[PDB]
């Protein structure tokens, strides 16, 4: 007659609230919408930077710290600075960049229904597990042999990045090389 | 052909050597024996070609 | 002392004409098993680079300034040396692969590797 | 003034660098030796910790199979293999404990 | 005036050290990596400075068959 | 996934399923008998189940409905409190351990 | 319950159902992290074979090691239990000094050498167990037997001496 | 699912845009971030460091491609004086 | 745990931020007194006993002063950049260990976290200069942003060399690794470059074109009014202190010294403070000693001197670690 | 509620108070086309070389926390990667795209 | 001579670092139960602290009894979460 399954709140070692994942998700879409409806391209990039931050914070809260911090350092810290640099220098009249968005409204609706309906069916059950009574619960336990010397994610990447998959690293270096020589050749006087 | 031959059979040797749980990796002895036979068969085919068709000349 | 397991890893089998010696021979084996014609072919291949550039200059002059041709010859010499050496390495390693006639090599590997067994050495080193 | 001649400054810099690298060789080697001791200490504990966790997983897998056959009348087969897969989901009671 | 390296290499290196020190010694420092890779490990073996074995990063499974142990069985409990 | 390298520096949790799927294909499929790869169908399903957990999710929610249905039918005169629950298996709390276990 | 590291857990699920009677019962180890860390090398001394056997059994039974190795699982528990009773019978004071030092020192062994040297001497002359670390560099002194610890927050008293067994 | 909505937003950037080619670059960056976001969440579900490694290379390549595109736009602005299409 | 987790977290944050802001307040007081003594004068000795209230008077004056914004460009945007700059300049204090693990957040990626928050602080300067709606002022703010990202590369390149020795991004591990030796001795050129980069990173003299009124077009910081000046001033002096703390962590042994819990804690905090105060003094000393460097030459210094040397050291150091079998273990050890 | 989470709250609250004081107590009164010039290519180049070089450093940070495992083999590929990217830096210096003089 | 009024702010700065050091060490010590704290904790240490709690009730609690108490075999915490796996 006893209740063999027992459920109770965790006091310490608790963990963050999944509610915060919901606020970040709506902040990303609001900032994302503001990117493509903003009049001034500079303000558009500011909303884009905001979008990068929310995705970056999202990644940190689910435990993807190294990749999340890389977005902050690289996309916000380097890529979007380069974008703000060029935009803030070039001569721009907002009247010349503003089209009648109302003429695009039905195509906007149609494209959204068509693309979303097809693309959603492609998502594996893992990503759609917790989005839109009998709520399912994830359960985890410990291992000991698996936890003898844990790597942080950045160390697990470093284990394979230079040895097992180093062809990717060589290829990326060539792209970086080409980007460096190419952007210099087309912009500066010899 | 319907059967697919692996370009990279060495993928059977992939896997992290760290923090391995006991009894995690499935046994692959039939797989290695499969590729041992594939190698021994091919060497025999070359052996019975440049030693049998070479005695003519 | 046979290790009772003489084929420990799944390897890719490739159709070729000649017996496979080593699908990943050590750099020093490839140098040591090189034939004297490999040096001949590699050197002539290396010289071809700067010789072709010199021939283009004599028949179709580049009209370059005073020191330009020396600079291009320095780079052409390095390109030829790289390509000549890679071609030299390829000629030798193709016999290890069994992709080229390899009878002298099959004997030499059999001679060398049997000797390490009798010395208690690992077949491929430490 | 000798305080700003490069030669004694360069010599002084090199000795500090040479001393610091000599100490770094001694430090990292002993630190790598401490890591050897820490792992072997954990290694000796892993079987007794893992066996305790293995028994707990066995207990709860069986209790879940008893629940399913009692509740649903039989056991739904998730995997075709006979292997033990650690659960991703768990049946939970509708409410937590009161306090 | 300014030397050319392919004409007189030693004179160029002297000028570079005095005239472009940051770039010159950067080339020198970068080259010391490969040089120490080719010299120090060979010398350490000569002087007996042996490399430490890797520390375990997984449970060290013993090779060969199991040992067929008897002891601490269920009859030994309690 | 199938790579063999997990997040903590160990192997990936679905790798044994991937290795067995590849093992089944290599040793059952062939050019002489192409239909041997039909034996791999259950192993491929096990690999897809490890990645995404659809069948397991379908079982657990089917069972949880039944569990919560029966749990409502019964009457809990004195269910254990969280404080008693948090004292389960502790050195000097034998009373709470017996109460939680209903022994 | 998967080995995935949780990030949003707020609850714990416990099951009260015992093991079936078909499974022999073993009493679990009642020692916490600091005491069994200070007993780890002594467990490793007496129980190496059973520890290895239990891990070999599981490797022999991939995907099923939990269920097919319970008896060897029980033997590991009883051998480690025998060391913890033995130490608690002959070396309780030195045992407590070491793990209470460890429990105050981030469970780092190089911060408790004098207590460890005291206990290693006591364990050796009662239970004949030797701390052994495989593959230590032969040219140097073993790190756990060094008079000075470079990484110890407290410098070590010159009078406190490493215990070399058989000296 | 959030990654899907973000990919739509980047897609809609082209649909809602007749004259602003700077918004065209931004829409490509939103799509790349959306796809990288999807890879990262999937590799966390499948316990695979290779997915994280894939994300890192997309970030590098996306950064290198932004560099080239801003360079090409600068070589275009130098001769034109506008980034506006007269539509 | 013994008492409430929320209480514990509140007290730790109060224990770090409040003393840190008092420290920042007296760094600005100490900078004027030290430069005064070097200049054969006194410095503040009137506002408060011994001049110890001078920074508080300056802040209260500035907060009660009227603010002049742009020509109604955007009120939100005017404050956004200053708010961004200050928040992300103070965020880096959350991973500073005042003793082993004695940080608000004992993070395994702590070094990356400092690099991320610093690069978010650069945005406010760029954003503020744009909102000025002035061509000349924006070009100065743009030139300042160019200087900051360039010498950010210097600091990142320098930090990678320290991570190679420690094998860890955790700040506590980096300090505990230096019980072997302070990294200033084996990485002595890296420490000099990192200090130079931290002065340039903070817009400090001799890299102070941001605040240079004498130069014809420079000095956009000189146009920040009442509350905006407070924001940028505090962000800068909170960045100077953080840079000197991070330099002490990376090269000076952190909190390491040259039985009660309270006494041991006090000594570790005091040791870090002494090392940070010394580098704070050097920051002030260099500002009083040198003339300003031109923007073209400071960018040449970064790209043709500091970075070529650093990338040469990025080759040499791991080759040396491999050659002596001293690549450190990367497991959780110290 | 974690220390890091509380820390961000308090730091933001500090910024709010400072804004609050100056927007509440300080006196306020609303006191209250352009020409197009060419911009210097040097500023794009600074950001360009920064971004590509900042990407290369990020790809080396996993190596600094994985050296024990990488050993000789990882170092070789790390050195190859370093060698390739320093060549592009040599191109940047040699072509004086930082406007040396 | 020595201008000591110039040095007083440095003494304030050093002493503020001392307060953070002492205060942090004290509050952590009380939080862990009049015990020095843990730092650089990996997954193994985290699990060991949970096991200590299921023996004592405190994440820092210690015990050297070689026999587990009754109910220990049932109290091993399986953690439950809703979304992020
Ligand atoms: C380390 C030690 C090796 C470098 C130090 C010695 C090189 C000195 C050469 C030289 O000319 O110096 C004077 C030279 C300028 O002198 P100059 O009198 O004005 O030259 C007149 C003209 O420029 C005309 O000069 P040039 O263009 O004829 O010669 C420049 C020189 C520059 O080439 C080198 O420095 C070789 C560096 C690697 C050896 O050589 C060449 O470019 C011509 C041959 C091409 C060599 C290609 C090597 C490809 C290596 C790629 C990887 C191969 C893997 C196998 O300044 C330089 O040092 C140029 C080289 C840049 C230095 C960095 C080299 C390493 C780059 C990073 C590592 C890459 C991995
Ligand atoms: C290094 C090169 C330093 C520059 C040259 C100094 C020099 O030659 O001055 C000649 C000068 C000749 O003596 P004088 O000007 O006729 O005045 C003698 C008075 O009777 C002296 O009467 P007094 O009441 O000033 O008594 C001095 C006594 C009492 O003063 C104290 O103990 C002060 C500490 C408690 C507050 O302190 C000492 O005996 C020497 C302790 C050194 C304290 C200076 C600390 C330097 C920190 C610099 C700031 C950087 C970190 C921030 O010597 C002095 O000024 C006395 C102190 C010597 C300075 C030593 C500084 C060494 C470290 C420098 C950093
Ligand atoms: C949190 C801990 C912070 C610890 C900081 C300690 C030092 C800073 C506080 C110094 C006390 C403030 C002060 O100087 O009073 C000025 C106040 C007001 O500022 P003041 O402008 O009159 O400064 C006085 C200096 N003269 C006279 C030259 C102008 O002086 C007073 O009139 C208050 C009445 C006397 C108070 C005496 C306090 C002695 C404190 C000794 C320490
Ligand atoms: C601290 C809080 C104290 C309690 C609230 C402040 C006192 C009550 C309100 C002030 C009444 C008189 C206001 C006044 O004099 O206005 C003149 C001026 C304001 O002039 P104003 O009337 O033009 O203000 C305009 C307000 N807006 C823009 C919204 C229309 O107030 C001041 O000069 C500030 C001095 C008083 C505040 C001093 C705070 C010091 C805190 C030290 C700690
Ligand atoms: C809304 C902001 C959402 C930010 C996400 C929160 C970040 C976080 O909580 O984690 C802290 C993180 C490292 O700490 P970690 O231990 O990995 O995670 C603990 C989570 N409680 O540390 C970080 O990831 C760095 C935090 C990034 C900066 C956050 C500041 C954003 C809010 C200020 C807005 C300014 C206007
Ligand atoms: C510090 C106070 C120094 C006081 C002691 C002193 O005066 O040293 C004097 C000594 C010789 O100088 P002297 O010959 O007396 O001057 C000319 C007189 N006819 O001067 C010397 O030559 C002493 C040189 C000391 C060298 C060791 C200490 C410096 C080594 C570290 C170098 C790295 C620093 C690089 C920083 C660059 C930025
Ligand atoms: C950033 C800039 C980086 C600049 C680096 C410049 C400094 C590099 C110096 C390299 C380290 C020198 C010291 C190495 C060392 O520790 O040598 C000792 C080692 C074995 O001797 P050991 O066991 O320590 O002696 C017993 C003492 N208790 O014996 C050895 O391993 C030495 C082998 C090489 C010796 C010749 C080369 C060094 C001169
Ligand atoms: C960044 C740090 C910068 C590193 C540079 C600091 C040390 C440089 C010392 C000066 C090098 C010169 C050594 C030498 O042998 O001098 C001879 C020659 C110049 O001849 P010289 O007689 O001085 O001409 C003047 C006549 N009145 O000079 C030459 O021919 C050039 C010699 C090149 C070999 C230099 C080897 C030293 C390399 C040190 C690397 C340090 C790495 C750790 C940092
Ligand atoms: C903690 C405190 C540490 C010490 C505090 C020092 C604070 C200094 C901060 C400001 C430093 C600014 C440097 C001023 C010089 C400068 O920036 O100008 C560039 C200068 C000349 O440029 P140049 O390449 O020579 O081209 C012109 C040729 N006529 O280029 C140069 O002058 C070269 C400067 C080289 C600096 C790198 C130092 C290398 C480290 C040496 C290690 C010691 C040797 C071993
Ligand atoms: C022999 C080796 C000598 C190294 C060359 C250093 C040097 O000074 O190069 C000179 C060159 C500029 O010389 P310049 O006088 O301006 O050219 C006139 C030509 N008519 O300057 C250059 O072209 C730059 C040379 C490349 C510098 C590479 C810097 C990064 C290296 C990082 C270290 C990794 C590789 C080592």
């Amino acid at each position: 007659s006893q209740i063999s399954l027992l459920l109770l709140k965790e006091i310490y070692t608790n963990g963050s609230t999944h509610i915060m994942l919901d606020i970040l998700s709506v902040l990303a879409v609001i900032s994302g919408i503001c990117v493509i409806i903003s009049k001034n391209p500079i303000v558009s990039v500011l909303h884009l930077i905001g979008l990068f931050a929310y995705v970056s914070f999202y990644l940190i809260l689910i435990g993807l710290n190294f990749v999340g911090l890389s977005y902050l350092i690289v996309y916000i810290g380097a890529v979007s600075i380069l974008f703000l640099f060029i935009l803030m220098l070039i001569n721009i009249r907002t009247s010349e960049l503003q089209s009648n968005t109302s003429n695009s409204i039905p195509l906007t609706i149609l494209v959204g229904i068509i693309i979303s309906s097809f693309l959603f069916k492609m998502l594996p059950y893992g990503v759609i597990i917790s989005n839109q009574k009998n709520d399912l619960f994830f359960i985890t336990s410990k291992i000991w042999d698996g936890a003898l010397a844990e790597n942080n994610h950045i160390s697990s990447i470093g284990n394979i990045m230079y040895t097992n998959y180093n062809v990717w690293l060589i290829l990326a270096s060539f792209i970086l090389l080409l980007a460096m020589v190419g952007a210099i050749v087309i912009t500066i006087k010899p | 052909s319907r059967h697919i031959e692996l370009k990279y059979p060495e993928v059977f040797s992939h896997g992290s050597p760290f923090n391995v749980p006991a009894g995690f990796y499935p046994n692959l002895d039939h797989v290695i024996e499969h590729y041992r036979k594939q190698h021994l068969e091919e060497e025999e085919r070359k052996a019975k070609k440049l030693a049998a068709a070479a005695a003519a000349a | 002392n046979t290790p009772t397991q003489t084929y420990q890893f799944p390897s890719k089998t490739v159709k070729t004409d000649y017996p496979l010696i080593d699908n990943d021979p050590h750099f020093t084996r490839v140098i040591r098993y090189a034939r004297p014609s490999d040096y001949a072919h590699g050197l002539a291949a290396a010289a071809a680079g700067p010789a072709a550039l010199w021939l283009m200059e004599r028949i179709s002059p580049s009209q370059v300034g005073r020191g330009g041709f020396a600079k291009a010859m320095r780079l052409a010499g390095f390109i030829g040396l790289a390509g000549g050496f890679l071609y030299f390495y390829q000629r030798s390693i193709l016999r290890f692969y069994g992709m080229s006639e390899n009878a002298r090599e099959v004997e030499m590997d059999m001679r060398e590797m049997t000797d390490r067994v009798k010395a208690g050495l690992p077949l491929y080193g430490e | 003034r000798g305080l700003f001649r490069p030669r004694p400054l360069l010599a002084g810099a090199a000795v500090l660098m040479l001393y610091g690298w000599y100490k770094l060789v001694k430090g990292i080697r002993e630190q790598n030796e401490l890591a050897r001791e820490k792992m072997w200490a954990r290694i000796h504990l892993i079987p007794l910790l893992q066996a305790e966790e293995d028994r707990d997983h066995v207990r709860r897998y069986l209790a879940d199979q008893a629940r399913e056959k009692g509740l649903l009348g039989e056991n739904i087969k998730v995997y075709n293999s006979d292997r033990y897969v650690r659960p991703t989901f768990a049946v939970t009671p509708s409410k937590p404990a009161q306090e | 005036t300014t030397p050319r390296f392919w004409s007189t290499p030693l004179k160029y290196c002297r000028w570079a050290a005095r005239e472009r020190p940051a770039l010159f010694f950067s080339v020198v420092i970068g080259a010391l990596g490969p040089v120490t890779l080719a010299t120090v490990p060979p010398l350490r073996r000569l002087i007996g400075d042996v490399d430490a074995a890797p520390i375990p990063l997984t449970y060290p499974i013993p090779p060969g068959p199991r040992k067929q142990l008897k002891g601490y069985d269920d009859d030994t409990e309690d | 996934m199938a790579s063999g390298y997990g997040l903590n520096g160990g192997p990936s949790r679905c790798f044994p399923f991937w290795q067995e799927l590849l093992a089944c294909y290599v040793t059952n499929s062939s050019e002489d008998n192409p239909d041997g790869k039909n034996k791999c169908i259950p192993v491929m399903e096990d690999y897809y189940e490890c990645l995404h957990h659809r069948k397991e999710a379908a079982r657990v929610r089917a069972l949880q409905a039944a569990y919560r249905e029966a749990e409502a039918k019964k009457l809990q005169e004195n269910p254990p409190t969280a404080g008693q629950i948090r004292n389960l298996g502790l050195l000097n709390k034998e009373e709470d351990t017996k109460k939680v276990h209903c022994a | 319950m998967a080995t995935r590291k949780p990030a949003f857990n707020q609850h714990v699920l416990l099951d009260t159902t015992p093991l079936p009677d078909s499974i022999p019962k073993v009493k679990e180890i009642g020692a916490s992290s600091a005491p069994l860390l200070s007993a780890s090398f002594f467990i490793g001394a007496r129980c190496k074979d059973y520890n290895d056997d239990y891990m070999q059994c599981k490797n022999e039974n991939p995907g099923r090691g939990e269920f097919e190795c319970l008896k060897e699982g029980r033997r590991v528990t009883r051998c480690a239990r025998s060391v913890l009773k033995d130490i608690n019978t002959h070396c309780l004071e030195q045992f407590r000094a070491h793990w209470q030092c460890l429990d105050n020192n981030n469970q780092q062994l190089w911060q408790c050498r004098p207590a460890e040297w005291k206990l290693n001497k006591c364990v050796y002359e009662n239970l004949k167990l030797e701390k052994v670390i495989p593959d230590q560099p032969k040219n140097s002194t073993p790190v756990h037997l060094r008079q000075r610890q470079i990484f110890a927050h407290h410098a070590i008293p010159p009078w406190e001496r490493p215990f070399i067994p058989g000296q | 699912n959030i990654t899907l909505i973000l990919f739509l937003i980047g897609i809609l950037g082209f649909v809602l845009n007749r004259k602003n080619i700077i918004l065209m670059l931004i829409s490509i960056e939103i799509m790349l971030l959306s796809i990288t976001f999807l890879i990262l969440l999937s590799s966390l579900n499948m316990d695979d460091i290779i997915g994280q490694t894939y994300a890192i290379y997309i970030i590098v390549v996306a950064g290198a491609e932004s560099a080239i595109g801003l360079g090409i736009l600068v070589a275009f602005y130098r001769l034109r004086g506008s980034i506006a299409i007269e539509y | 745990m013994s008492y409430s987790q929320t209480i514990n977290s509140l007290v730790e944050v109060v224990l770090v931020l409040v003393p840190s802001l008092v420290g920042i307040a007296y760094v600005t007081v100490g900078e004027r007194k030290t430069m005064g003594s070097m200049q054969r004068r006194l410095g503040p000795n009137a506002v408060g006993i011994y001049g110890l209230l001078q920074a508080f008077a300056d802040a209260l004056k500035l907060l009660l002063k009227e603010y002049v914004g742009p020509t109604q460009a955007n009120l939100v945007l005017f404050f956004l950049g200053p708010v961004i700059t200050l928040i992300f300049s103070l965020l880096g204090y959350a991973v500073i260990p005042y003793g082993p693990g004695l940080a608000v957040n004992d993070l395994s990626t702590g070094i990356l976290y400092m690099l991320a928050v610093s690069s978010l602080a650069t945005y406010g300067i760029l954003l503020a200069g744009w909102s000025a709606n002035s061509k000349y002022a924006f070009l100065g703010s743009l030139r300042s942003t160019a200087q900051l990202i360039s010498y950010e590369l210097v600091l990142s390149s320098s930090i990678l060399l320290v991570i190679m020795l420690s094998g860890s991004l955790s700040l506590t591990v980096i300090v505990e690794s230096q019980r072997a030796i302070w990294y200033i001795l084996p990485l002595l050129p890296v420490f000099i470059i990192f200090f130079i980069g931290s002065v340039a990173e903070t817009n400090r003299a001799p890299f102070d074109l941001a605040e240079a009124e004498s130069e014809l077009v420079s000095g956009f910081m000189t146009e920040h009014a009442a509350v905006i000046f407070v924001f940028f001033f505090l962000a800068e002096y909170g960045s100077i202190v953080l840079m000197c703390i991070l330099t002490s962590i990376l090269f000076l042994g952190g909190y390491l010294l040259i039985n009660a819990p309270t006494v041991e804690g006090s000594f570790y905090g005091l040791s870090l403070g002494v090392k940070t105060s010394i580098l704070i003094f050097v920051f002030i000393w260099t500002r009083a000693s040198f003339p300003r460097i031109r923007f073209d030459q400071l960018m040449s210094f970064c790209w043709t001197v500091l970075l070529p040397i650093l990338f040469a050291l990025i080759v040499l150091v791991p080759c040396i670690l491999y050659s002596f079998n001293i690549f450190p273990v990367n497991i959780s050890l110290l | 509620m974690s220390a890091m989470s509380i820390y961000i709250i308090f730091v933001s609250i500090i910024a709010i108070l400072f804004l609050a004081i100056d927007l509440i107590f300080a006196p306020h009164n609303p006191y209250k086309s352009q020409s197009r010039s060419p911009f210097n290519i040097s500023f794009f180049i600074y950001g360009l070389v920064f971004l590509l070089l900042d990407l290369e450093i990020l790809l080396l940070y996993p190596f600094a926390v994985s050296e024990y495992v990488n050993s000789a083999y990882g170092l070789a590929a790390a050195l190859i990667f370093i060698g390739i990217i320093t060549i592009g830096f040599v191109y940047e210096l040699g072509h004086d795209a930082l406007k040396v003089h | 001579p020595v201008p000591f009024e110039t040095l007083i702010p440095y003494g304030i700065i050093i002493a503020m670092f001392g307060v953070t050091g002492a205060g942090m060490a004290k509050v952590r010590h009380m939080f862990n139960g009049d015990k020095r704290h843990r730092w650089s904790v990996d997954q193994w240490d985290k699990q060991q602290m949970e096991r200590d709690r299921r023996l004592t009730g405190h994440l820092r609690g210690q015990t050297d009894n070689p026999i587990a108490p009754p109910g220990f075999e049932f109290n091993n915490p399986w953690k439950v979460x809703x979304x992020x796996x």
